[PDB]
């Protein structure tokens, strides 16, 4: 079906003048969306490939700037049409994760892009960490906010390792804060990726102190807490592997 | 009567720009040129249209099984695949062989024009490497249906493999749109060519005297003169000329006596103008109307228009005792007096009217045209450069 639709299609510039109203009424950007979404819906294959193969600068025009509708269907045209790094490079919701610590538009827009922005599984990197490690605490929905918070600790596993160092250090000091659960859950999450890239560590040294003595003062204070203090425990070997809100 | 492999056909359109007869036939230059482009033949007597680069041959018709057969090895196809001629059924994957510089025509990759999004533009190339080269045939008629066999003269949409697109008439391009566009056939030459040692048209060749005819060299005049000069002229690549015939459809038949035609130097392109005031001359492209330049050719001193297929040679290379005569003045080919016998048109002139013909032949025409083409495209440098 996606095959006979998409050729018909194709058998009855339209960006150069489409993205004209935005100013100014909510109709022919839903319509260009729902256009966009039905053509975003189809996986020999190449030749068809090709013929929806340049648009990725009004993509990016919507993917920054009513809204959350029309970026989702792009996002979904993006991820099935058309690597990591150049993929990663054009930060597509940098405003947007940037805007998601700023809580009603934005009250559903939140969960609304906490499903949309898994897709990002596959110094702009430490700066989309860092509003990265904002918006994670910056809700503690609660089960696709945790599915985000594991995604985010999957992107910390990709990639250079100073922003891995940096942000084990940015949950070292939030963890702080809390010696809530989500917290909890990010630096159980970075302690877990600290003791597997251990091998590269093993400055640093007196930071990781303050880090165990804050993990010894909180396994010394005798359930969500039991986990992350059983996870502790972890954070403790990645000290012991390395070296030996706002 | 109907379409087979190797039938030497044309394409042509009827553009209706202000209701006008503005007509054209499709064109493919190469050999410098990876682009395509349009041949009016509308005003085909006052300016009349250049014809040996526009005719294809269809070296090839398949179905779409063979088309995966293509795509199973990773070319040779078993030499046919099939027959034989194979008669052409709607529906099949033909491929377009330029006729002049053997290249085959395909659907380009780029958009060398409007945007106008994504489409593609029209050009040869090398290989049938992928689908990029062949047509798909659907009939654009409620008359007829698909898989049945194609007739003289019908009105068709091609259809290419690989972008799947139209073969589509720009306002002005040619490109692959996704709008219908009709291209009717005109069946040139075909086949085969028919026995050996014939004058049929479209052929280039020369004319003995015992000697031949002549035009002179370059760095001039703009070689506007003609003369006579025996020697090794047949071997120079200056003494050719082509029997341009009359007609677009069967323009390639067998050539009798009576028929008037066109003829033009294959490295100058300023035609054979016999100037009607006083004797022969030379003029440009445009001069050459209908009965300003086509040459009569008649068996003896003494003095059909319609036939729809090849026909008889009346007339082979080794006794052709032709006599050229023009169409209006009636005027016969004879000589006056390095050397510089001068050619006239006259009434009565000598017994040397009666000469002999002499075939040229592949490369030396395939080199012929590459001729022109350079010069040409080496004085436009020149005046780039003067500029």
């Amino acid at each position: 079906n996606a095959n006979v639709v998409v050729r018909l299609l194709i058998r009855r510039g339209l960006l150069a003048a489409m993205e004209e109203a935005i100013k100014i009424g909510n109709a022919i950007m839903t319509f260009y969306a729902a256009l966009i979404d039905l053509l975003g819906r189809c996986a020999e294959a190449i030749r068809i490939r090709s013929i929806l193969r340049g648009d990725l600068v009004g993509v990016i025009s919507i993917a920054f700037q009513f809204c959350p509708d029309h970026k989702a269907a792009m996002v979904l045209f993006l991820d099935r049409v058309y690597v990591q790094d150049f993929l990663l490079h054009l930060l597509g919701f940098l405003p947007d994760l940037r805007a998601a610590a700023s809580l009603t538009d934005m009250a559903l827009a939140l969960n609304r892009y906490l499903c949309t922005a898994v897709l990002p599984l596959l110094f702009a990197g430490t700066e989309h960490h860092a509003s990265l490690i904002d918006s994670l605490l910056h809700t503690v929905k609660g089960c696709s906010l945790t599915k985000a918070q594991r995604d985010s600790i999957e992107v910390c596993l990709l990639s250079r390792p100073s922003m891995m160092q940096h942000l084990l250090r940015r949950l070292v000091f939030d963890v702080p804060l809390l010696n809530k659960m989500p917290l909890k859950l990010l630096t159980n999450h970075y302690e877990r990726c600290w003791k597997y890239y251990c091998l590269p560590g093993g400055a640093s040294e007196e930071e990781l102190h303050l880090s165990r003595k804050l993990f010894w003062g909180i396994f010394d204070a005798l359930y969500e807490q039991e986990l992350f203090k059983l996870a502790l425990p972890c954070l403790s070997a990645v000290a012991g592997a390395l070296p030996p809100n706002f | 009567q109907f379409l087979r492999t190797d039938d030497e056909v044309v394409l042509q359109c009827t553009a209706t720009i202000h209701k006008e007869q503005q007509k054209l036939c499709l064109a493919a230059e190469g050999f410098g040129n990876r682009l395509c482009f349009l041949e009016s033949t509308s005003n085909s007597k006052n300016v009349p249209p250049d014809l040996s680069i526009c005719t294809f041959v269809l070296e090839q018709s398949l179905s779409v099984r063979a088309l995966q057969e293509m795509l199973a090895n990773t070319f040779m196809m078993k030499t046919a695949q099939g027959g034989g001629h194979r008669t052409l059924l709607y529906g099949h994957a033909i491929l377009l062989r330029h006729s002049y510089s053997g290249m085959y025509l395909c659907c380009l990759s780029t958009s060398r024009s409007s945007t106008d999004k994504l489409a593609f533009d029209v050009g040869l190339q090398e290989d049938t490497t992928g689908e990029a080269c062949w047509w798909t045939i659907h009939p654009a008629s409620k008359q007829r249906s698909e898989g049945e066999k194609v007739r003289v003269g019908d009105d068709l949409i091609l259809v290419s493999v690989s972008s799947e697109r139209y073969l589509h008439l720009s306002y002005l391009h040619v490109d692959a749109a996704f709008q219908q566009t009709l291209w009717s056939v005109a069946p040139i030459s075909s086949g085969s060519e028919a026995a050996q040692g014939y004058l049929i048209g479209g052929d280039v060749l020369r004319l003995l005297h015992g000697e031949c005819l002549t035009v002179p060299s370059g760095e001039h005049e703009q070689r506007r003169t003609v003369h006579y000069e025996g020697g090794a002229v047949s071997v120079h690549a200056r003494s050719l000329w082509r029997l341009e015939t009359l007609r677009v459809a069967w323009s390639g038949s067998h050539i009798r006596w009576g028929q008037p035609f066109r003829l033009r130097h294959v490295t100058t392109g300023k035609y054979l103008s016999l100037m009607e005031d006083k004797s022969l001359l030379l003029m440009d492209k445009e001069k050459a109307d209908v009965k300003s330049t086509a040459f009569t050719f008649r068996s003896s001193k003494e003095k059909r228009k319609e036939v729809d297929g090849m026909g008889t040679s009346e007339i082979k290379y080794g006794d052709s005792v032709c006599f050229i005569q023009h169409i209006g003045t009636g005027l016969w080919l004879t000589y006056q007096s390095s050397i510089q016998r001068k050619a006239i048109m006259h009434h009565e002139g000598h017994m040397d009217d009666g000469l002999n013909l002499s075939r040229s032949q592949h490369e030396e025409s395939r080199t012929a045209r590459v001729i022109r083409s350079t010069v040409f495209l080496f004085n436009r440098f020149i005046r780039g450069l003067d500029a």
